[PDB]
């Protein structure tokens, strides 16, 4: 028995309700019950062509946590003189052979969708490929919302910065949208404003949402205040300075928050949060990161393991 | 502390609102005198409760040093002070420009880490005042330029 | 002698109505009649703390067809006065004392306005100084509208592509908006729509204006097509890549295009214009790069000789 | 002209040193107590010169935070006021550790662009003190420090 | 019973002579009979900011001999165009969660202190950060004088090269200085001589010390003869060339060596030691790095295990 | 016909006594009547092999303004005639025969002597040769001080900062010792303390000098202040930070300082010099630099010039 095993993971569009909660429930469950020789005589390859530090080390992590072993790279920005080495249908089918799992990020987009077929019957797990989304970051961002509110359905989440280039709202909007109830606030400036396609799915579904101006017109009820990037290389320094005065979360717009809110960040971050909302209640943006440790863990085990029992 | 006044030549604003007294003896650097500085800051002086104030004994400010104070000051006021009367207590005004006490919000922008004074010119919308930049020439609402 | 003589080009809007039009009348008799020794004696720095070999090439050769002497460099990302530990208040300090006037492009905002503060009785040109200005490249466009029309009244002109940061469409409507019956037509995507304190200044003048999605509907009744330049860095490549269209000006559009009708560049292209449109009467933005020339020929003799016989 | 000027109940000595007062109104942010306070500024003092006379109401200062104004100022000595009515006394006699206030002269050191609360210890050394940093390690003299 | 479990280990100045022999006695004991399953289910990272080679294979070595996993990183100089990723702070937040231990090289001094707090419950070794010593390069220094000349007290040690900016020297003099009887030469140029703070710690415990000109006026009486890397730059190149004649050590002046004396060095070395004293009883500084796998096994095992019998 | 016809600058040893005071008197004729022709018809090659802006933007102002034509590069780290494969005596060969002079800054020593030997009839001014020399920075020095003083003898000059490694205050020590009456107080920290081979050439000619800790002390007898370059790179920068007090120059400080008193600086500041410095009319750093342009515009005229009418 297993629906999960030997399977694809490249996008959130793929998995169903039933696919998010056995990867939700098993990070649960070896959280509370470590298994360090599940994936005992078995390799995985971490091959980051793009330079992620964060994303690496909590997925080769994951893999030593389950008592498999290591063999990654990383490339400092390749693309040296224009022509540079193989093609990447090249690279994952010689890598293949070799392991029995692969784990890439890739700069340009669809590179995880191209290694499906070519690697046979070894699975791909997606880690960021461009701006296709990062589906391991909304697996952690579901389980750090369902251990602290106490579920998945019937909650207030706002959603803050970047939301038309922040591919980690994007199919984080998708993945509570499987779930019902939810109520969606989308607080950003009159640029980085949601994507029609994220709004057009919404009324589909018969899901709430609306646009706000700032953090604190929805901080009376909020449950979640998921937090993005936003990064300066993006909009001109002159647009970035004008508009960021109001989105940046201090901690005087926390007197409204709720006693189970809870804020989250999947980092790094800079000029979004200031370093004075790390000694409060509400800090939970940290222990997510460390939460994707067991949200690739149980998407890890569940892949490389005919059954289990936690 | 009601009944005091009159004290040293100079002059003293009232008015001043909460926690605008501090940060304004800095900014427009007053702290740097050898004589009479007893400030009023955090004690309340009419229709709202909190409310703070500034004395100067020998110390004129032009109409230009006084209009500097709006901004930050909105509700407060000038009365030439000597001794016992007042030789009009002219209140602040949003000055044509605003240099010395303002950074640009354009980290792009070339008088961060220069030699140089800053400067901005005054024109207010219906919802903020927008303080022009004088080098990057780009335009902000005052509530931008003020803090970060 | 001469209203323009010892000042500081910094801005367009500095620059008044008959400011415009006395570089423009000194442009078309320099023109009309080469001054080979007019600035003889004079040395003129060329420091450019940003790379543009384009401007560069243009600026140093008006100051040779004057017979000016030339002393400057090209920061190319390193410069010796850099790295912090050097201000640029210092180093147009020292400048100053060398040569008669100095033209600078910086990466930075407000560098030419810092310049002419330490300059004393230097001059300073301004080539270009981040996103804020660029009166150089507005002088030479109205010089190149001022020639083919005749006139810069009662124009009906265009302004394609990216209009949110170029910085060279937002000072020629400024430029253009000191005349007089000009009709605008910016036809942009809404990403890149024309700011709002331009539709602004517009609106204060009585100056019609309207927002189109293509030049299809316009194209009948236009006598100028300033296609600006579009960064693919500038948003996402997907994005970039649809609602580009018809913002890519074939040949095959000027089939109905007035015969006066004449296409303006900047000059650097590679999408915005195909290469079919040279062949053409209407395109000239290779000549209005060549009129350039006439334009900084025109501010530097006007700014260093006191007088302007011819 | 009378002077009832206001002395309440909380804390503060006068007689503290030449443009020091606004030294420490700033850095200890005694500003930042949000309530009810007042300040003294070029005042006949009791043994020497002239300044100072700092704060006021619910802001009771323990003996090691004034242990924080020795290093600033070595002419005090905390008043427990509560019907001019004199109590407590607690003088500056230099601490063991440094924190908050100052800046480790070091440019290499990872203290200055994280988010962290500086610490310094201190000896004495032939009339004046070397602060030491507890991150970088290195021992740098108290006159350097007050130049950045 | 534990003294170092769950510890700091930052400087060497926090741990006693009852820490330093500890973790001699316990790497005398490993090395006697290694324990390749005593770190066993435990994850340690490696995260070298800067990039160390020798010292970083030394720390994963230990950590594989003991059977743990190994997660790390090595960034090749960065501060690309100036402003890069993440605070220091954000960063070991992060991985505490995902490790156990942390054992991080920083450019900066005062990096591994500001860890210990962030990290929570998991200890961070220091394995070298800025002009703040190396404590591990001491404790594998100890290890070696220890192993060979049968004690750390009422030995001759002297100490050659760079002692002003020489880190791994600076504290090898402090934790011998905790040891008695412990004669002290110190032959270094007249410029990086050895500091005021070091000299007056070792007047304050009636330590003798002498500063000497070159190698052969104290080679008499030796019992070890550290010697310091010495990097070209430091000195400008004409004082670099001048100094460098008596200092470095040939074999020409090994005559008066007796016959228990042992020449260190924490490495590299290029201008030092030539390479004709490897073909000696003398040679120990090759096998010396070899005894730190040793002194960081003991100094992982202590932290990472409640009680230990070897 | 003139002294200095034909001749090298390479060093300031060279230079006798005559020799100084010949090229100030030149430079000192020129500032009072332009030679805007003197020079024509006169190629001079501006090979920087090492970047320096200041001093290349100096010296080919002071070519154009003799009416001397120019051709030359910047190394810049890479140059084609580099790498090795081409020796800098392979590149002067070819060089000499393109021009009439040859103005070189190389980063080795003895690089401008190396080029006369294969040079030819061609003369060679050194603008800098690594840490040997630079004659060019100490001929405007001098003619500063000529200007202000009015005089190179009885004067109470004092240098500060970096008096060990710093090059210009090297062969400014010895060119005004060549003149007499002079006092010379030398304010470094002990770490960059003037050389002894200063100190031996001053005893020599009996010539008063004083080692202090400050300016405080001297400040109020001194007619000239030479703040010195002080770069971070030259030691650590924790005992950077501390000792370097009273070595900033504060404009606090020049309360007794005497009236006639000028503060030179060779160009590159940053922390040896405050900004609230340059509003006193005692600053003179910007000053000197313009009467670099006067320096190297007479010993132009001086080696090409048979002779010199005015
Ligand atoms: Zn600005
Ligand atoms: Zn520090």
């Amino acid at each position: 028995a297993n629906p999960l095993y030997q399977k694809h993971i490249i996008s959130i569009n793929d998995l169903s309700r039933d696919d998010l909660n056995l990867v939700l429930a098993t990070a649960a469950k070896l959280k509370a019950n470590p298994q360090p020789e599940l994936l005992k005589h078995k390799v995985i390859a971490s091959c980051f062509f793009e330079a992620s530090t964060r994303t690496r080390l909590s997925f080769e992590t994951s893999m030593h946590r389950l008592g498999a072993s290591v063999v990654g790279f990383s490339d400092s920005a390749n693309t040296s003189l224009g022509k540079k080495g193989e093609t990447l249908a090249d690279t994952i089918s010689v890598i293949s052979t070799y392991v029995d799992a692969i784990v890439m990020r890739h700069p340009q987009e669809g590179a995880a969708r191209l290694a499906t077929e070519f690697s046979g019957n070894v699975p791909v797990l997606n880690a960021g490929d461009g701006s296709n989304q990062h589906p391991t970051q909304t697996l952690l961002d579901l389980f750090t919302i369902q251990e602290t509110q106490g579920r998945l359905d019937n909650l207030h989440v706002a959603m803050v910065g970047d939301l038309k280039y922040g591919r980690t709202v994007h199919s984080l909007t998708q993945a509570l949208a499987k779930f019902d109830g939810n109520r969606f606030y989308f607080i950003a400036p009159d640029a980085l404003a949601m994507p029609q396609y994220i709004l057009d799915m919404l009324d589909e579904k018969g899901i709430a949402w609306s646009l706000h101006s700032s953090i604190e017109e929805v901080m009376a009820e909020v449950d979640i205040l998921y937090m993005t990037r936003v990064q300066k290389e993006r909009l001109d320094p002159s647009e970035y300075a004008n508009v960021n005065a109001q989105f940046v979360l201090r901690a005087s717009d926390l007197h409204n928050a709720k006693a189970n809110m809870k804020v989250l960040h999947p980092l790094p971050r800079v000029d979004e949060i200031a370093t004075d909302v790390d000694k409060t209640p509400h800090a939970w943006y940290f222990q997510q990161a460390g939460n994707g440790i067991f949200a690739r863990q149980a998407l890890l085990a569940l892949v490389l393991n005919r059954d289990l029992v936690l | 502390k009601l009944q005091v006044e009159a004290i040293k030549r100079g002059t003293v604003i009232d008015h001043i609102p909460a926690q605008i007294g501090f940060k304004l003896l800095s900014l427009f650097k007053l702290t740097e005198t050898d004589q009479r500085i007893t400030i009023g800051l955090n004690l309340p002086s009419g229709e709202m409760g909190r409310k703070d104030l500034i004395k100067i004994e020998n110390t004129f400010l032009s109409e230009d040093q006084v209009d500097q104070l709006a901004l930050y000051a909105p509700q407060a006021t000038v009365n030439r002070i000597d001794n016992y009367e007042v030789v009009g207590k002219s209140r602040p005004s949003l000055p044509e420009r605003i240099d010395n006490v303002l950074v640009c919000p354009n980290s792009n922008c070339i008088s961060h880490a220069e030699p140089v004074s800053s400067s901005f010119a005054v024109r207010k919308r219906a919802n903020d005042i927008a303080l022009k930049c004088k080098y990057c020439e780009k335009e902000f609402s005052h509530n931008v330029v003020l803090a970060n």
